[PDB]
Parts: C-alpha cells; structure tokens; sequence
C-alpha cells in the first residue's frame, strides 16, 4: 500500500502527571533501509509534542506547514498554545486537501500549560480526532501495538514505570514488524523536566 | 486597476513627467566613470558620512555578474529595484545562449524597461540615471550610460549627477591617449576629475577599478590618501 | 463648512456633515406627495393619495402600493424612477430567504437588507444614493402588526404611526397627539385616524378616488388592496 | 456652477440636472404620437423631409421590437435603436426560457429599468431618448406604454412626444378612443398631426403610420397604402 | 466651456459637443460623390497629395464581391471599421453561405459605433463613410456619421467643400434613374468639378471610381483607366 | 483644465495626436530618395560630446534582409516599433514561406500607431522612413504619429524637413541613377547641418534588387565625401 | 472621475515628490524612538505617548513588535498602518524559514519590506504609508545588526539613530558621546537615558514615560528582554546621582 | 460596473490626514456613550432618546452581542454602525472554525481595526465614521478597547464616547478607582450618564449591558428602572 512504502510506528501513553511518546528510527524504501536517524517526532514549544507516521514526504512536509501557522499564531497572541487547540488546527489543515491527501497520520501528546495536565488523540488522514485517556498508536505494525497496550497498562503510573511500560510496548511490537525497527527514541516529559532516552533494539 | 495616463505630451512636444525625474537626477551625487585600455575605473563621489553608520549598507556601486558593475545617480529607492529586474534576466540569460552575458546586451534591458515604463497606466517614470562598465569577451572594456527616457549611449568618459557639467567640461580638457597609459596613472584621472567637483578631500570619495579579469576591488581609504597625496604633489611643483 | 469636493461626492465635510445624503431627503419632496400609515391593535393600514392631472392616462397604472411578497406590502415615496428599482430589490430578497431558508422572511430582516443595500451608496464615492424612502407594513406571530420605514441614509426604525413625503412634519405633529390621548384601536379607527390625517393636513375633504388604501389584519394577513365601493363605506361614515 | 457635470452629484436642492438636459434633448425631434382605440393601437410619426436627396422610407422612426410589440421613438436617433436592439433581445430570452410571447406589463418594466442604470453613475450618460410601445392580446386587450429618458413608464389612452407635446394632447382628448374601432381612428390619427407644424418652419414632411390588434390578427405591421391615402385624402379638410 | 470636455457630459441645452467636433473632422477630409441608377450604384472620390512627388491617398476599399466603401476623415479610424466590415461580411458568407444584405450590415456599423459615444474616456469614430452596394432589391447608397446615425439616400456627398454638390444633385435627379453607366458617371463627374477652386480640375490622377453592378463585380479604377470614364466633358463655363 | 488623451478639438482634429507632429521636428533630420535603380537613404547623427562614441547611436536599422529603416523625432520609443515590424515579417515568413512585401509591412506597424487608451496610453513620437525592394521594384514609405503612411518619391524628414523639401523638389527626377542620387542628397544634409561634415557625423545605407540591404562604413564612405 | 482624482504619484517641476515628503514632515512629530549598540547586545527605547491615567498598560508593550525569534522592531508615526506593515514582514520571515528551514537574515528582511512599501511611492494611485521603523536583531553572518527604514522605502545600517520629534538634536549629541566597539550593555544603558533626558521636554524621567528593550545573544535563546519597570527607574536616578556630582565639581 | 481605485485621502502639507480629522468631528457629535470595567466584569451604557413619541424604542438596539461572552457599543453614526458590526460577527465565525474556540477579545480588535485601516487608505471611500467599545470576559480577566475611524485601539479602564466626552472622562477620574463591583459600577456609569441627559432618564432612554464570567448578556428594561431607581 501507501503507507507501507516507508512503514513507521509512533505511540503516546498517558501517566499520572506526565505522558510518554516513542517511535521508531528507520529510514527505507519497500525493503532497504537508507538511515537510521529518521527524525518523527517535533517539539511544538515546551511539554508539547507531536508524532507524524506514514509517508516520508508528508512526514517532513506537514512538520513544516504546521510550524509555519503556529509561529504566526503564537506571535499574534501572546501566549503558548493549548494541546487542546493544536488538535483542531491540525484537522484543520490536512481537511483542505480533502480529495489531495497527505498519507500521514498524526500523535500529540503534552502537558497543558496552565493546569499540568496530560493530553493525547490520534487523526487519520483526513482529521477526525479522537482523545482518549489510556494510549494511542499509529503506523503500519498498529495491531502488535494493541496488544502491548491492552495487557501492560495501568491507570496512575509514575514516570519510572510509564518508562518501562511504553519500552517494552515498543520494543516487542516493532519486532514483530517488518518493515519498522532499527531503533527506538523515546521522550517522557513532565513538568519540571524532560527527558529523551534512547533503547538498545534489534538492529536486525 | 489604476488605469490613468501619467505621461502625456505637452503643447509644445515635451513629455513633462521625464524631464521633470531629469531634475531629479540632477540632484544626487556625482558618479564618475572612465576607461582604460585594460582596466576600468569608475567612482563614486560624496558618500557624506557621518561616522555612526555602517558603511556597505550604503554603497552605489554594485555588481548585475561577474564582469559587469553598475553606479547610478538619481533617488536609491527606485534605483535598487531596477538592479534586482537586472540581476534576474542577467542571469535567466545563461540558462540560454551559454555565454556570459554581454554589457552591451544589459543596457539594452535597462533602457528598453525604462521606456515602456513611461508608456503604460498609472506609471510615473523612473529617476534614475545608470553607468554599467564591462570587460566583455574578447577584452574589450567600454561602458554606458542611461538616460531615464531610456537612450542607452555610450562613452568614453562620463558623470552624472549633482554637478555633472563642470566635470564633463573638465575631462574633454583632459582626456588624452596618454592619460590611459598605466592603470595607477587613469585612477589619477578620476581622482582630479573629482576633486573638481563637490569638495571630497579623500574622505568623501569611493573608486573601483576592475582588471577586466578580476572582480570589483574597492580600495580603502589609505591609496586614496596616498593618490591624494601625489596628485596634489605634481600640481604642488608644477604651479 | 465646505472644503474641497465635499458638496460633490459623499465625503466628509470640515463640520463632520457630508451633504450629498442630505441633498437627497428633499429629493423626496419633489414628488409633491404624502402618505400616511398606521398600526392598530391588530391591523396595519398605508393611505396615500394619488394625483391623475389628465384624463388621457390610465388611471389603474399609478399605484405606489405595491405587493412585495404575498403578506408584505409597501408604499413609495420619492421619485418614482428610483422608487420602482427598490422595490424589485425587495421582491427579490424575500424570494432568497424563502430559498435559502425555508419560511417566509420577517418585516423587519427585510428592511434591514434594504438599509444595507442604501448604506453602500453613500459609502462609495462613485454612485448616487437612491432619492426615494420606504415604508413596509406586515403581520409577524408573537408580535402583532408592524410598521417599518427605510430612508435613503440607511437608517430604519420601527413606528406607531409613520408619514413620509412634503408635508411630514405637520402630519407627525397630528399622530403624535392622537396616540398619547391613548385610545384603543379597532379595525375601523384605524383607518378613520390615517384619513382624518391627511384629510386636515391636505385640508381637501375629498371623494373615493384620489386616494389608495392598503390594509392587512390578524383575520387575513394577505396584503390586499381596497376598492373604491369599500374605500366609499368609510368615507360616508367618517361624516357623521 | 459644478453640480450638473456627472450623473452622480444631486444638486443644492435635490435634483440630477443631467437627466434634465437629456429631457430636453427631446424636444428637437419632430412629433410621434399613439392612442389605442377600443380593440387595437395605431401609432402615427410625422417626418422632416430634410432635403429632397433622401429615398422615401429612409431612417424610419417607429421600429418592430417583437411580432405583437411595436415602437415609435422620439430623440436622437442612435440612441433609439440601441434601445431597440436591447428591448428585442429581451422579449427573445423571455421566450426561450418561459415559452410564450412577452407581455407589456413585464416588457416595459424590464426596459425601462436597463434606462434607469444609467442614470446612476459617472461612467456612463443617460439616453436621449422617449418612445412609446403598443401591442394588442387577445387574453388582455390593447397595451400603451411610455419611457421617459428617466425611466417613468404608465399607461395611456393616447399619449405624444416631439416638440409640440402639449399642442398635439391637446386634441386627442377631444376624440372618444373608447369605443371606436381602428378604422376610424387612422384618419384621426392623421388630422391632428396636419394642424401641427405650420408650413413656416417646415417646407414638406412625411405621414408614416402604424398600426396593431385583431384586424391586423395580433401582429405589429405597417398601413397599407391605401389606407393611408385616405387619410391623405383627409388631409386638406382641415382649412375649413 | 466647461460642458466640452467628455462624451458623458451633457449641455444644458441638449447637445453633446463631442459628437458636434467630430463632425469637424469629416468635414476636413476631400470631397467624395455617391449616386445610384435602377440598377447600378457609382461613388466617385477626389483625392488628395502633400507634396508633388509623394502619392495621393486613395479613399475608395474594396469590401466584398458586392460592397464598397468610401472614406473621409482619418484614415487610421478608416481601417478600423473597415476590417471590422471585412469581418462581418465574410463569416455571414462562412455560416449562411450567403452575401450579406447591405442594409443589415450598416445596422451593425451603427451599433459598433454607438458604443464609445457614451462611455466614459472613450472618443467617437471621426469617419464619413459612404456605402455602395447590392441586395437583392438593387441598388443602396447609403452615408454614416460619427454620431452613429446612418441615413438612407438616393445621392450625397460628404468632405470639404461638399454644399455645392448637393445643390448639383437635386437639380438632376430626375434623371439618375433612367440612365446607364455612361453618363452616370459623367453625372457624378460633373459633381466633383463644382466643388473645386476655378482652375484645375481632374487631372487623371486625382479621381476613383467605383461599379457595383448589376452583372458587374465592384471594380475600382485607378488613374489609366479613368480616362475613357473622364473624356467627353465639357470645358467649365465661366 | 485638464482633458483627456481622446478629446477632439473644436477645430475638430484632436490634441496629442497633433502634439506629436510638433515632437518630430526635434529630432535629426533624415533623408531618403526612391530611385528605380534602387532606395538611397541616410541621416546624421548630432554628435554631442567629443568623449561620445560615435557609433553607439544609429537611426538607419534593418528590419528584414531586403526592408531598412530610419527614424526621427524621439529615439527610446522607435524601438518598440522596429521590433514589432521585426517579428511580423517573420510570421509572414513561417507561413507563406516569402517575403511580406514594403507596403504591408507599413500597414502593419500603422495599425499598431493610433491603439492607446484607457482599457485593456500616448501616440508615439517618431517618424518613420521606410525602403525597400519587393517584387514591384524598389519603393519608398513613410508613416505618421497619426497612423497615416503613403508612398514618397524623395522625403525629408526631421528638423529641417521644410528647408530641405523645398531644395530637394528642385533636384530629383524620375530618371536619377543611384550613384547621383547618393550624391544628391549629401549635399543636402551639408547644408542643413551644424557641424561640418565628415564620414562619422553621418552613415547611409542602400537597397539594390540585385543585393540585399547594404549599410555603408567609414571605408566606403568618404570617397563620396571627397568627391562631392 | 479624473476631476476627482488627486493625482498622488507624479512628480513634481521641480524634481521631487510631494507626497512623500508631507508624510516624513508627519514623521517628523508623534513619537520618539531610539536605538544603539557597540558589543553584546543591542537596545531600543522608546518614549511613549499617551501618559493618561486611565489605561491598563498590557500587551507587553506598545511601540515594541516582537517580529522574528531572533529580532524586534520599534514604531514611529501613524500607527494604524504600523499594524498592517508589522503582520506583513511577520509571515515573510516565516515564509523564508518554510522554504529554506533557516532563521532569515535580518538585512535581507528589511530589504523585502522596503520593496512593499517603495511600490506604493511608485504606482497605483495609493496613498503611501507614513512610517518609519527601527530593526534590531541577531544573524550568524554579521553578529548584532541595526537598521532604519524611511517612508520612501530607503534603508540604512547605523549605530546610533533616532527618529523622535528632536531626533536631529539626539543625533548631534550621539555623535559626541560614543565609542566604536567599546560601549558594553551598560554604558549604552547610561547613555541611552542621557540622551531622552534631553530631547523629552517633559523633565524628571518619570519611568513610566519611557520603554526599554534589549536583545542578548544566549547560547541558542537571543533573549529579547523588555525590561520591566522596577528597574528603570534605578537607572534613571543613576543617571541623577552622577549628573548633580559632575556639576557641583566644575 | 467598476470602481474608482484611487484614494481620496492623501496628506496634508502639515501632514495630518484631513479626511479622518473630519470623520472624528461626527464621532464628537453623537450619542454619549460610558464604558467601565471593574475587577469582575465589564460595564457598557449608552443613551437612546428617541425623537418623538411615535418611535418604537423596542426595536432597535444599540447595545449589540457579538458572541456569548463580547458585546459591543458605538457612539457615530447609524448605518455605520450595523455594517462593522455583520463584519465583526462574521470574524468571530472564522476563528471559531479553526481553533474551536472562543475568540479572545484582543485577538478581535486585532481584526476590526485591521478592516477599518484597509478602508481608510483603499480607492474610492470615504472612512468610518464610528468609534466602538468593546468588552469581554477572557481567562477570567475583564478586557475594555476603544477603537477609532483611523485604525487604532487602546485599552482603558474607563472612558467616554460621544457629546461632553471631555467631561465625561473628568468626571470617571474623580469617581473610579481599581476596586468595585459589577453593580456599583452600574451605579458610577448612569451617574455619569446623567451629566449630559435630558430632564427625564427613564428606562427606555437608556441601554445598559454587562459581562460576567458567565458571559455577556443585555439588561432588560425591568431592572434597568431599578438601577435607574435610588440614582443620584
């Protein structure tokens, strides 16, 4: 298919005061890699990121469009933006291109500002948000990462054992996978700190 | 759409809007322009500095390639607006016809932009005057000038601007075959020739010369002491 | 008072005036014409009187009462060129809303998107601002009968009893002191009060053929035009 | 002075005097008057022989808009058959999108309403042109109508435009156009169009007639010749 | 006078000066004489030069098979309804397989016209056209104007000085309609040399004449071949 | 005060069309004789400064290999007239597959020469000579501000137009050869001129049937200068 | 419709333009705003206006536009059409960073600027814009930068520039108290103070009359900093400490 | 048809821009209007005298909403009124379609003065000739702007539009401080009222709307007589 072309595999979870989001560092084509340093998530100012899967052009193309309307928006007002408000932004741009598509699907995770609480949802590729309260995945190996998420995660969870859930959720989904792996970064943000580790994945 | 005819003729067969931007010419500074058998120099006079400015923000003498450099006279807000329209086709010429461009076909841009521009609607013409030098292929240095009716025209020796009369009457007084004959020897042309002109005693003046191979070289203010300096000292013995 | 071309086109005056607007109210006055509505309880009648100086004109194609939409109907003053082009505006507009939105437009939505068309004349300094008024009458539920006047300005506002034309303000000196007196309205004091109005104003005491009555009720909300037999019932008992 | 340059400036007083100056416009051409009889109308345009060099039948001013509409115009010419042109090629897009022939009622709003745009702006002029349309149904009797170069239309039972305007009216309300047919009317027509321009100011002229209803089966043509000769025949009765 | 400035603007008396001055300009340009018989239609021009050795500017165009023209005024307006009358006439030919009907073609030359004299920054069309031609009902002269009003007629004649041949067509019209091409045209031939000064008058390469015929195509005759049409006048009576 | 650029007068011509006329007796005067051996044309040059070079400026062009030019009045706006007769003997070219003739040529450019206004905005200020050799022998044209062109036999145009009209109607007959009518007409522009003449304050250039169209230089031209 | 026209594009007999030159005369008056840098650093202050004792005194500032994420301007003249030129090079240095992915120049955004605004100078029929504006900021190509734009669309590098209703007497006066590269981002500070000392006609330095702003290079910050107002007014009696000292001992 | 495209609003050679001088003095002669905000929501009031007795007070409004929680007054004149108002309902629409949010109410002064700047320099018109009051319950902090017919916009505590603004704006001076309620600004903005009235202030000759945090809304006519009551 479409997006099978360069495969990807991105997951947010939510913790107790914090939130975790992880993905996959494989650069390729149909069944060569190219890289393994593929960046697929991008900071959208502080204790807020976002995910992007599916096809590499419209991974590195909507990263952009979406950095060109929030740095307008956060210079014509004089406050960072909401999680709340970037999700319909975000619907907002890939439904202009209702019948030219971008083939990507987008994660935001973070904290809002004001009162640190934690946010996720997922969009298809035409912007129907969805939040929810426990995880959310996208990418080609989405099936794998259900079954990690279903049977591993707990309601209120400390930054250390949200670490550990979302590692081994990713480290046996993206294994399974064929055309994903070479590598998982991982970001755990809260609000005093933030903190991007990197794990030691099959290289195979 | 502003459709409103600006130039019109006069009673008497004049179109008033371009020969009112001629006086607008007229009153910016003086540019000087000669050339040599081998290497052209053309410059500059009155920079008016007032030693809290940054000094390459307000240069006059910039460069449309490689081989052509260009001065101008007149007001600087539409002068900088018809040098990037030049650098565009200057360059667009060499996704063509393969040879660099020549500096008899860039005046012929020029000239042909400022006239259709004082024929449409809604247009004031533009007010400013043009020297391009150029080294061409083959190695023949010669420049041009630009009227702002838009006559490209050229020269062996030139300057507009501010006092532009007192000084053309100074080189046809001056300019002979000897005066070509070594490169430091026309620089002390140029250097007289402004000197005759609004006062600019070594500070207030900017030459450029090109070796029809190099690029544009400006040299700072301390050979131009030092041309100031001998150029006053064959006029200090000889009178 | 005046400075540049001021008294041209419709810019501003040094004063804050702008006098192109105000020329064009007593373009009104050139009609030499007046006419008189007024709301009751549960009715609204438009009188006005019409002039036929000859005998050879048809005397059935000189209505200023026209039928905007099926239950709104209107009076013109002004003149008459620029009268009958606004009226095509409205029927126009009400056919857009019943379109667009299903049910039959208010009164008062309608004169609002006249007002809007008459305001973008004196905003734009290229075009001529309509020298004739308006006045609307209409049944609208949970509010009754309803009077609206638009003016060439862009300015409307909802009446109790209205007069439009060259003698305004001496009929509105008469309505103004029959209304505070607070009597009760009924069908047929209505229509006695708005004659009597134009009857002591004009001072004419005429028969049932200079006039024209357009009336609507809460019984018939059809915009509806009196004959002359009819007109004749009322006029015989106004002289008791 | 400056306030009767454009079209779109009112005056101090209120009114656009460049409407007024193509008024007047109206009064250098000759003489065209119509009166409807009881079943038909019939027009009748008297004609300048400007010198003998013309062909008879020349510049004819009384056009053909549709098969049942005609036109008779007064003004300057060229802007006649603009008009003309406009008004033909309105009735057309009537049929072709509705299915039937036009009627007058509509015709003479949609016509003159196109008048009345130019009577808005600075860009344009207003016509210099009056003219008159009749036409005969069998569903709605004989029509007259009448555009000023304002864009005022009515009705009529006879009506004129020239330079004697008053001077020709003045004898039409001494016929009795209700009840008699149009036969009789074409010698009537023609009378009171002969005691007209005295033979001073013109040296000759010319009767050009027309005529509509169900003697001519609805559609709009020309007299016959002999017709029209009697009428002639009729002519120098008027001495007495 | 500030009521002469624009074509919009009306004078308070009802008189546009702008269509008024560009009568000026057809009254500038040299005399040209049309006239028609039963069955043939002959315009005759005079024509003009600067200097002696420069050419004389020819007046008489070549429209269609059945149609010419006449112009006086300025000539770059001339060309510019003339290649919109070549365009009309040629597209009637292209659709209805047909020659277009002269007078439904000055019908159109009226409403093309009529257009600039009443926008605004827009001038009249200063030319005088005098039209020849064929429908099936014979024989048409007809003239234009800048004031977009044609006007049918049996003989006219426009330009400079051009009152005095209309005094010698009416005085001779009784005649025009019995008579062939020979002296018909020497008709028109004695209308031209009315309206010259009192000792030159047609000297071969000044004159053009034009047939539209009733078996005959329009020709055009240019200064060697007028001269069977020119013999046979008589000396001007003085 | 002001009127627009299409107002007619009450004489009845217009204004700028007749401003235009007064424009091209600024301008170098220029000189062409049609001669049924072939087309001689010339002009001077008005030499300003003694730094000017001299043959940076021309007012003899070519427009094909068989039609020259010359022009007068103002110099920056004649050369959007050459170039749009540049282009349309070309899309003659391409497909007819000959040589448009002298006249429509002419034509072509006088349809072009009266088209400014205030939709889709002045007359040009130039005046034009045109020779050259089509299939009826060599001719000679000459067009307008106005849009009006007809055929000369001997046409001056520029500041001394009227002087050098009257000296030339003089000399010209309709059996010259060329290499007198070369001849005749410097001798016209050696009195009409300031400076003195010499081979760099003029040029010329010639049209044969048998070549194309040949522009004289400094090596070939003085010989006539000296022969005078 | 051409009687109405006014006609704001052509030049005049004598050579210049009118136009323009009525709208730096209204520049001239209605504000003042300065700037100045020799080393690390770069400040803009600002005098404001409308001292009534009934606002709310938000937005952050007033005259202070935070244009880039490395670069700020200061305002003068009409500021209705500040609005709608400051929104305007907002998304052309955004519209650079989306095609070359790369925080612009800051010469090179005033020269596109300068190009909007010259063209209204130049056709159209248009009134032009009456304002003049400052440019401070930071590039990897040249370090701190300063620049000045004029209503005929003309720009110019500098040291030391005001455009206030005395500019000409502060520019007199800047040119006898500076050093080239040797006045750190507090001898600025001092001199900045000095200087609206003497061209506010209104005395004493009240410190809510004035607006600083600085523009430090951190590692990868370029904190433009508006400094609030507790500590402007330490600064203004530092500069009335030293100023009775000097005077009493001469 | 077509337009002018040119503007008729140039510089004076003193440099001041005529054309919105003049649109200031009808602003100076229209109705008073007050407007304060006081530490838990934002007060507006105008004065609606209607000229005879034959008017229908109930339908017009001068006092407008623009959304749930942004009302909005004038003091100009009247049909000027109702065209920036359409405009402005319309530009809270398109925020809202985007963002999913409420506008806040400085990012909607951003966006009205940004039209009334494009009209005053654009060919063929003349300029506004309104000023506006707006205010707005956002992020729990009350927000007042003034805007005017060049273009511009402030933020005040207090001020007054119309007739005697000048003393109207002397007399808010001497009255508001930071600390008052929702009601007794009520009472401080018909005392200011008051200072320019007729004789009679009754319910109908004037329009009061306020914010809260629970958004904006229009008094009706019953408790504005109660307000009006125990006054001065």
């Amino acid at each position: 298919s479409i997006m099978s072309y360069n495969g990807g595999a991105v997951m947010a979870m939510k913790g107790k005061n914090c939130v975790a989001i992880a993905a996959d560092r494989r650069f390729g084509i149909q069944a060569q890699m190219v890289t393994t340093d593929f960046q697929k998530i991008f900071p959208m100012g502080d204790r807020l990121y976002i995910g992007l899967a599916g096809l590499a052009t419209d991974v590195q193309t909507v990263a952009q469009r979406l950095k060109f309307r929030l740095n307008l928006y956060e210079l014509k007002e004089g406050r960072q933006i909401k999680p709340y408000t970037l999700m319909s932004m975000v619907a907002n741009l890939l439904y202009e291109k209702r019948f030219g598509p971008y083939y990507t699907e987008p994660v935001i995770a973070g904290l809002d500002p004001k009162t640190f609480k934690p946010f996720i949802c997922s969009l298809d590729l035409i912007g129907c948000p969805m939040v929810t309260d426990d995880f959310v995945v996208s990418g080609t190996c989405a099936e794998q990462m259900y079954g990690m998420c279903e049977s591993l995660w707990e309601p209120n969870m400390d930054p250390d054992h949200l670490f550990e859930t979302i590692s081994q959720a990713m480290l046996n989904a993206v294994d399974r996978d064929a055309v994903s792996g070479m590598g998982v970064i991982v970001h755990i943000i809260e609000k005093d700190k933030i903190t991007t580790r990197t794990l030691k994945a099959r290289m195979d | 759409s502003y459709d409103r005819a600006i130039t019109v003729f006069s009673p008497d067969g004049h179109l008033f809007q371009v020969e009112y931007a001629q006086e607008a010419v007229k009153k910016g500074s003086t540019a000087v322009g000669v050339r040599g058998r081998d290497i052209v120099v053309l410059g500059v006079e009155k920079k008016s500095v007032a030693k809290l400015q940054d000094e390459r923000t307000v240069r006059k003498i910039c460069a449309l390639d490689d081989n052509v450099c260009m001065a101008f006279a007149g007001l600087t807000a539409d002068a900088r607006i018809v040098i990037n329209r030049a650098r565009v086709e200057c360059q667009s010429h060499r996704l063509t016809v393969e040879d660099p461009v020549t500096v008899e076909y860039i005046t012929r841009y020029i000239a042909s932009l400022k006239q259709r521009y004082t024929q449409s609607n809604g247009r004031r013409p533009f007010g400013i005057s043009a020297l391009i030098v150029g080294f061409d292929f083959d190695g023949t240095p010669r420049l041009y000038q630009t009227d702002p009716s838009g006559t490209y025209h050229a020269w062996k020796a030139n300057a507009i601007g501010r006092g532009a009369k007192s000084v053309r009457e100074f080189l046809e007084k001056n300019y002979t075959d000897e005066a070509i004959e070594t490169d430091d020897l026309t620089i002390k042309l140029v250097i007289k020739a402004l000197l005759e002109v609004v006062q600019s005693g070594g500070k207030n003046i900017e030459l450029a010369v090109m070796r029809r191979d190099q690029s544009l070289k400006i040299l700072n203010p301390e050979e131009i002491e030092k041309y100031v300096a001998e150029i006053e000292k064959e006029k200090e013995e000889n009178e | 008072s005046s400075a540049g071309f001021d008294r041209h086109i419709t810019i501003f005056s040094p004063e804050g005036r702008l006098y192109q607007v105000e020329y064009a109210f007593k373009a009104i006055n050139q009609g030499g014409l007046t006419s008189v509505a007024v709301r009751g309880k549960d009715c609204a009648v438009i009188v006005t009187q019409k002039k036929v100086p000859d005998k050879l004109l048809d005397s059935s194609t000189v209505t200023h009462l026209f039928k905007i939409t099926e239950n709104i109907g209107c009076v013109m003053t002004g003149m008459t060129a620029d009268s009958r082009s606004q009226v095509q505006r409205a029927r126009y507009e009400a056919a857009n809303w019943k379109y667009k939105y299903g049910y039959e437009i208010p009164v008062d939505m309608l004169c609002k998107r006249i007002a809007d068309i008459s305001q973008v004349y004196t905003q734009n300094a290229e075009m001529r601002p309509l020298g004739c008024c308006m006045i609307l009458i209409g049944i609208d539920e949970e509010q009754g009968p309803q009077v609206y006047k638009c003016d060439p300005a862009g300015y409307y506002c909802g009446f109790k009893a209205t007069a439009a034309g060259v003698k305004q303000t001496e009929s509105t000196s008469f309505l103004e002191k029959k209304v505070k007196k607070k009597f009760d309205w009924t069908f047929e004091q209505t229509v006695e009060t708005a004659i009597t109005c134009l009857s002591t104003v004009l001072s004419i005491d005429f028969k049932p053929s200079e006039i024209e009555v357009g009336v609507v009720t809460v019984e018939n909300p059809k915009f509806r035009i009196l004959t002359e037999a009819e007109i004749d019932a009322h006029l015989v008992a106004l002289a008791e | 002075t400056g306030y009767d340059l454009s079209a779109s400036t009112f005056s101090p007083d209120g009114r656009v005097f460049q409407v007024e100056y193509a008024m007047k416009a109206v009064e250098n051409s000759s003489t065209a008057i119509g009166i409807r009889c009881k079943d038909g109308v019939v027009f009748g345009v008297e004609k300048l022989v400007l010198s003998k060099l013309y062909e008879e039948g020349s510049n004819k001013r009384l056009f053909n808009v549709d098969r049942h509409v005609g036109m008779a115009v007064a003004g300057l010419l060229a802007d006649a058959r603009s008009l003309a042109d406009i008004a033909r090629e309105e009735a057309s897009n009537f049929r072709s999108n509705f299915g039937y022939n036009i009627p007058l009622k509509h015709l003479a709003d949609r016509v003159a309403m196109y008048v009345h745009a130019y009577t808005l702006y600075s860009a344009v002029r207003p016509f210099g042109c009056s003219f008159m349309l009749g036409s005969y149904s069998v569903n709605d009797g004989a029509q007259l109508y009448m555009i000023d170069p304002s864009g005022v239309s009515y009705g009529y039972w006879g009506c004129a435009i020239g330079k004697a305007r008053q001077a020709a009216k003045t004898e039409i309300e001494k016929l009795q156009m209700k009840e008699m047919t149009c036969r009789d009317i074409v010698k009537e027509v023609a009378k009171i169009i002969y005691i007209v321009h005295d033979e001073v100011k013109d040296k000759a002229f010319e009767l050009e007639l027309s005529w509509v209803g169900e003697l001519t089966n609805g559609r709009h043509e020309i007299v016959p010749k002999d017709i029209r000769e009697e009428a002639e025949k009729y002519a120098k009765e008027s001495l007495k | 006078n500030q009521y002469d400035n624009d074509v919009t603007v009306w004078s308070p008396q009802g008189r546009i000066h702008q269509i008024e001055y560009a009568m000026e300009a057809v009254k500038q340009g040299s005399a040209t004489v049309g006239l028609k018989s039963k069955t043939h239609a002959v315009l005759v021009a005079l024509k003009r030069a600067q200097s002696e050795l420069a050419a004389h500017q020819k007046k008489i165009l070549h429209v269609d098979n059945h149609i010419g023209i006449s112009i006086a005024g300025l000539t770059a307006d001339a060309r510019l309804l003339c290649n919109f009358m070549r365009q009309e006439c040629l597209d009637s030919r292209f659709v209805f397989d047909r020659p277009l009907p002269v007078s439904r073609l000055v019908s159109l030359i009226g409403s093309k016209t009529q257009i600039p004299t009443q926008r605004y920054g827009r001038r009249p069309y200063g030319v005088g056209l005098l039209i020849a031609g064929y429908d099936d009902m014979g024989p048409h002269i007809f003239q234009t104007c800048p004031s977009a009003n044609y006007f049918d007629c049996r003989a006219m004649s426009i330009g400079a000085r051009s009152q005095s041949a209309r005094t010698y067509l009416e005085r001779h019209m009784s005649e025009f309609m019995e008579c062939n091409l020979n002296e018909l045209v020497k008709h028109g031939l004695r209308a031209l040399r009315e309206t010259l000064p009192a000792e030159q008058d047609l000297t071969t390469k000044n004159v053009s004449i034009g047939i539209v015929g009733k078996d005959l195509e329009f020709t055009i005759y240019d200064d060697d071949d007028v001269s069977p049409f020119l013999e046979g006048l008589e000396e001007r009576p003085q | 005060y002001d009127r627009g650029v299409n107002t007619f007068s009450p004489e009845g011509r217009l204004f700028q069309v007749e401003y235009a006329i007064e424009a091209i007796k600024l301008g170098s005067t220029a000189i062409g004789i049609q001669t049924s051996e072939g087309v001689c044309l010339a002009v001077e040059k008005r030499i300003t400064s003694p730094l000017m070079e001299p043959s940076s400026i021309e007012k003899i062009v070519e427009i094909d290999a068989h039609i020259g030019c010359a022009m007068s009045g103002l110099i920056a706006d004649a050369k959007t007239l050459i170039d749009k007769a540049r282009v349309e003997t070309q899309n003659h070219w391409f497909t007819y597959n000959e040589t448009m003739t002298v006249e429509s040529v002419t034509q072509a450019v006088s349809n072009l020469a009266l088209q400014f206004g205030e939709e889709d905005s002045r007359p040009f200020g130039v005046a034009l000579l045109f020779g050259g050799v089509d299939e009826k022998g060599p001719q000679l044209f000459h067009m307008d501000p106005s849009g009006t062109f007809v055929q000369c036999d001997a046409r001056a145009i520029g500041s001394a137009s009227e002087g050098a009209q009257s000296s030339l109607q003089e000399v010209y007959h309709k059996s010259m050869t060329l290499k007198e009518a070369i001849k005749s007409s410097l001798i016209i522009l050696k009195q009409v001129m300031e400076e003195k003449l010499n081979a760099t304050n003029i040029e010329l250039a010639t049209v044969q049937p048998g070549q194309n169209f040949h522009m004289f230089t400094k090596e070939e031209l003085e010989e006539v200068i000296k022969d005078i | 419709s051409r009687r109405y026209d006014s006609r704001t594009t052509i030049f005049s007999p004598e050579g210049r333009l009118y136009q323009v030159e009525y709208a730096m005369e209204a520049i001239g008056h209605a504000g003042t705003c300065l700037g100045i840098l020799a080393n690390d650093g770069v400040l803009l202050a600002a005098e404001r206006r409308n001292i009534h004792k009934l606002l709310d005194e938000v937005f952050f500032s007033e005259k202070i536009y935070k244009l880039n994420e490395d670069m700020a301007c200061s305002v003068a003249g009409i500021t209705s059409d500040a609005n709608v030129l400051t929104n305007e090079l907002r998304l052309i240095a955004q519209r650079y960073l989306l095609q070359y992915q790369e925080p612009i120049p800051c010469e090179q955004l005033v020269t596109a600027l300068c190009d909007i605004k010259q063209a209204y100078t130049q056709f159209g029929g248009k009134r032009p814009f009456g304002v003049s504006l400052l440019y401070i900021g930071w590039d990897k190509h040249y370090g701190f930068q300063l620049y000045q734009s004029d209503p005929s669309g003309n720009y110019g590098g500098w040291k030391a520039t005001c455009i206030g209703n005395n500019s000409a007497a502060a520019v007199s006066m800047l040119k006898q108290d500076y050093k080239e590269g040797e006045m750190t981002l507090k001898s600025a500070l001092a001199l900045a103070i000095k200087v609206l000392n003497k061209t506010m006609d209104v005395s004493k330095l009240s410190a809510e009359k004035v607006e600083i702003a600085t523009l430090t290079r951190e590692n990868g910050k370029t904190v433009i900093r508006v400094l609030k107002q507790k500590e402007v007014e330490q600064l203004i009696k530092k500069h009335e400490e030293e100023e009775a000292k000097a005077e009493r001992e001469k | 048809e077509r337009g002018y495209s040119f503007s008729l609003t140039t510089f004076s050679p003193s440099g001041k821009l005529v054309q919105i001088e003049y649109a200031l003095a009808a602003v100076a002669g229209g109705a008073p209007s007050v407007g304060i905000k006081a530490a838990n929501g934002v007060v507006l009031a105008t004065e609606k005298k209607q000229k005879s007795i034959l008017y229908d007070e109930r339908s017009v409004h001068k006092v407008e909403p623009i959304t749930k929680h942004i009302g909005l007054v004038y003091s100009g004149m009247g049909p000027d009124y109702r065209v920036l108002v359409h405009r402005a309902r319309k530009l809270a629409q398109q925020y809202y379609l985007v963002y999913q949010e409420p506008i806040p109410t400085a990012q909607l002064v951003q966006r009205v003065a940004s039209v009334m700047q494009e009209y005053t320099q654009s060919g063929g018109v003349r300029p506004f000739g309104v000023s506006l009051l707006i205010c707005g319950w956002n992020e729990g902090r009350p927000y007042l702007f003034q805007s005017d017919p060049s273009g511009a916009y402030f933020a005040w505590k207090a001020t007054a539009m119309g007739k005697n603004y000048v003393n109207g704006k002397t007399f808010l001076e001497k009255r508001y401080n930071e600390d008052l309620e929702l009601e007794d600004a009520i009472h401080t903005a018909i005392l200011t009222l008051k200072e320019s009235f007729e004789g009679q202030m009754t319910e109908d000759n004037i329009e009061v709307g306020i914010c809260n945090e629970a958004g904006f809304r229009r008094l009706t006519p019953t408790e504005v007589k109660d307000y009006l009551a125990a006054i001065a």
